[PDB]
């Protein structure tokens, strides 16, 4: 005899609840640098 | 047909013209002439 | 041969090399089926 | 922090960067004698350190040039010729692709349609009476600026993006559909891959019959994509290690390889060309950094 | 849900009358610009 | 959706007909490193 | 052992006035929402 | 045929082609895969 | 003739940090320095009330908890460029002739309005990772 396992996905719509103030961001200004190549140049803005 | 008018020529401002993405309607092919580039396309600018 | 011809694999082996390699680096000999109406499925086997 | 105002800081350095790259400051004395038009002019004194593409003029006899005084960005070949009154001489990748075995027999006839006069016979005669292929006719660069006045004047890319100037509409390299395959188990793996010609030649009985080869792959490393080559090409291989030796053909090797240059995964785009209405299909890759490496064999 | 309500609907047609610009245009190049004469009074400036 | 499908011993053969479940390389090596059994069960099962 | 204010947690800063969509939940306010009007046109889907 | 199963196809919004043809399967622009989905009987058809 | 209407275009919506209900989940402060701290963790001190105990049972002692919360830090990061074309058009005016003025303006607006999306970029990315992140510590309802 055989036991076949088989797995499924579903698509789900999940909520989420969370205390007030429950963690905490510390982040950066946005910091700007500029690759400047021959035929464009491009901006990156990081921000940690 | 030019495209160029549309990239540089006067616009009207339009809110929530479309409450879906238009995603699915560029790579599902909703429309009839479309013209669409992901880096800047440096063509608008040979004034023929 | 009559095992492949059985069980309905009607491939060859793989072969040395760059075939089985790519397997190894890993990947799928088998075409996408043209016709698909439910997604995605797969059935792993246990004997008993 | 402010942010809009650093990134117009950072804008306004690229621009200031840019000026510095193309004019330079004047520390001679700079008296008042010169008229306005020299006086402009030695307050902003170019200098050609703003392109940084490499080009190179070249003339060759219009009657080649058949597809390819219309649609800008083909590969060109450089064929030594024994004439002393025209030493080199300029070919299409198409103009080669004809007697190339690969190209199956519409395309092929098509395009000899395109290409049928009494110079491009010679030229074809010429080629054919040439013992191997690969250092009597040679890769040389893409096209950019075709003139087509008597003797038409191409520009030719040897290293950079291709443009003529203004750095508009950036032409990029246009390959023939069925010439080109990528060897490689994914293809289009992450990124930017880079573009090979493969001339892979082949034996019908009597003559050598050459094949061009286009492929895209994500390997840089050269030993890699001629390794992946002779997996691919092992069956033929076998059948030229019977024939190079009964043969007494001045040639030592299957084929070559030779990198175009750079390219982008999102700019690889289907399409066809028309020539005196021969729909043609290409896919024409998009931005090209021009790169030539040296030429490897694999035997 | 059915209530009557009292709504402020138009009555007439709206107009739309060519000038000397879109007449000269239609007659010499086969094409209409709509709103050429405010087009043409922003094109140069800032607020295109 | 409500569609009746079935599974059979000529469709599990693909998944049973391998000839790595005919092999007994495996299962001696581990059944040979796996240590030898007590005393009690020793006498009992060990003594062919 | 006291401190009153941790400057790394706690530092001052502008307030005002908006809405939320608030449930009572035994006097429980809590703030009630959808991110889809920041989830409307972007590449990423909803990470609910 | 007299031996045609029904509680696979006729208790079912299903086509009477047998090999079912729904072009919401097939990969768009590809005439090839179409033609094997329509008729080719080495790959299989879904739901059986 | 062949007629053109009008021509329209999009607005691309703004979303600011402290409109959405995640900020109140939320409690942000700027520290211009944390690209060069390592780890930022807390330190939490507990102790626990004693009861007493009953007739020939043993007593426990008392008992003071320390624990240390630490930081995960994720970065963010929004790339845009801008064309060569657009860059020689973006100042430095060949002549004054109006279609250069023309594309001057529009280089202008181009740059000023690809820094704007950008910036709004930065913005609904430091929304997503947020949301990521409370979807990564967020246990499942029949656990908790």
């Amino acid at each position: 005899a055989a036991t076949l396992v088989r797995t499924d996905n579903f698509d789900v719509e999940c909520l989420l609840y969370s205390s007030r103030a429950a963690t905490s961001i510390i982040l950066d200004d946005p910091t700007v640098t500029a690759e400047a190549k021959d035929i464009v140049t491009t901006y990156n803005f990081t921000q940690h | 047909e030019n495209w160029q008018a549309t990239e540089i020529l006067p616009k009207i401002e339009a809110p929530l013209n479309i409450f879906n993405d238009i995603k699915t309607y560029t790579a599902e092919q909703l429309f009839d002439n479309l013209r669409i580039y992901f880096g800047d396309d440096p063509s608008r600018y040979n004034i023929s | 041969t009559w095992i492949r011809h059985h069980v309905g694999i009607e491939k060859p082996n793989p072969s040395e090399g760059e075939a089985l390699n790519i397997i190894t680096f890993g990947g799928i000999n088998k075409n996408p089926p043209s016709i698909l109406l439910h997604g995605q499925q797969a059935i792993c086997e246990v004997i008993l | 922090m402010n942010s809009k105002s650093s990134a117009r800081a950072a804008i306004v350095d690229t621009v200031e960067a840019v000026k510095k790259r193309k004019y330079i400051s004047i520390e001679a004395g700079t008296l008042n004698n010169v008229v306005e038009k020299e006086r402009k002019f030695l307050k902003q004194f170019l200098s050609g350190r703003e392109n940084l593409r490499i080009a190179a003029r070249v003339f060759t006899p219009c009657e080649l040039l058949a597809p390819e005084l219309e649609n800008l960005g083909m590969l060109m070949y450089r064929f030594e010729t024994d004439v002393d009154n025209p030493k080199i001489l300029f070919v299409g990748l198409f103009f080669l692709c004809s007697n190339a075995f690969n190209v199956s027999a519409c395309v092929r006839t098509a395009l000899t349609t395109m290409y049928t006069n009494s110079m491009v016979d010679n030229v074809l005669s010429m080629i054919n009476t040439c013992k191997y292929l690969e250092d009597k006719v040679s890769l040389f660069g893409v096209t950019s600026l075709v003139s087509c006045g008597s003797s038409c004047l191409l520009s030719c890319v040897m290293q950079g993006n291709v443009y003529d100037a203004n750095k508009e509409n950036i032409h990029g390299l246009t390959v023939l559909k069925e010439i080109f395959l990528e060897p490689d188990w994914e293809p289009r793996q992450h990124s930017t891959q880079y573009v090979y010609v493969v001339h892979v030649y082949k034996e019908v009985l009597s003559k050598l019959q050459y094949g061009i080869y286009v492929v895209l792959t994500s390997f840089q490393n050269e030993d890699l994509v001629v390794d992946i080559l002779r997996q691919y090409f092992e069956k033929e291989r076998f059948l030229f290690l019977n024939y190079l030796i009964n043969s007494n053909t001045t040639l030592s090797y299957f084929g070559s390889v030779q990198r175009i240059g750079r390219c982008a995964t999102e700019d690889i785009k289907s399409g066809f060309l028309q020539y005196r209405g021969i729909t043609l299909p290409v896919i024409k890759l998009e931005n090209i950094f021009v790169d030539l490496s040296e030429k490897k064999v694999f035997v | 849900y059915i209530s009557t309500q009292v709504v402020s609907a138009p009555i007439s047609y709206g107009h739309f009358i060519m000038g000397k610009e879109n007449a000269v245009t239609a007659i010499a190049y086969r094409a209409i610009m709509a709103d050429f004469t405010q087009f043409t009074v922003n094109a140069g400036t800032e607020q295109q | 959706d409500q569609v009746v499908q079935r599974i059979d011993f000529a469709d599990i053969l693909p998944s049973v007909c391998h000839p790595i479940v005919h092999d007994s390389t495996i299962v001696e090596r581990l059944m040979k490193n796996e240590p030898l059994p007590t005393g009690h069960r020793f006498s009992q099962l060990c003594q062919l | 052992d006291t401190n009153n204010k941790s400057e790394i947690f706690d530092k001052s800063r502008a307030y005002a006035d908006l809405k939320l969509n608030t449930l009572k939940l035994g006097d429980k306010l809590v703030a009630f929402d959808h991110l889809h009007k920041v989830y409307k046109n972007t590449d990423v889907n909803d990470p609910l | 045929t007299p031996v045609t199963t029904n509680i696979n196809f006729f208790k079912l919004p299903h086509n009477p082609r047998g090999r079912e043809s729904c072009m919401m399967g097939t990969d768009p622009h590809n005439e090839e895969a179409a033609r094997k989905a329509l008729y080719d009987h080495t790959q299989t058809d879904s739901d059986t | 003739f062949e007629a053109l209407l009008g021509i329209y275009c999009n607005k691309i919506e703004w979303i600011n940090f402290f409109t959405t209900p995640i900020a109140v989940a939320a409690n942000v402060i700027r520290f211009n320095d944390v690209s060069r701290m390592t780890l930022g963790k807390v330190l939490f001190f507990i102790q626990l009330p004693r009861v007493a105990t009953g007739n020939d049972v043993t007593a426990p002692k008392e008992t003071t908890i320390m624990v240390a919360k630490h930081s995960e830090k994720h970065p963010i990061n929004i790339s845009f460029d801008l064309s060569a074309a657009c860059l020689e058009h973006l100042e430095n005016t060949f002549k004054n002739t109006v279609i250069d003025q023309i594309l001057n303006i529009n280089a202008l607006h181009t740059v000023l309005r690809s820094l704007k999306n950008s910036a709004d970029s930065l913005e609904r990315g430091l929304i997503h990772a947020f949301m990521q992140t409370l979807l990564r510590k967020s246990p499942p309802q029949f656990i908790v």
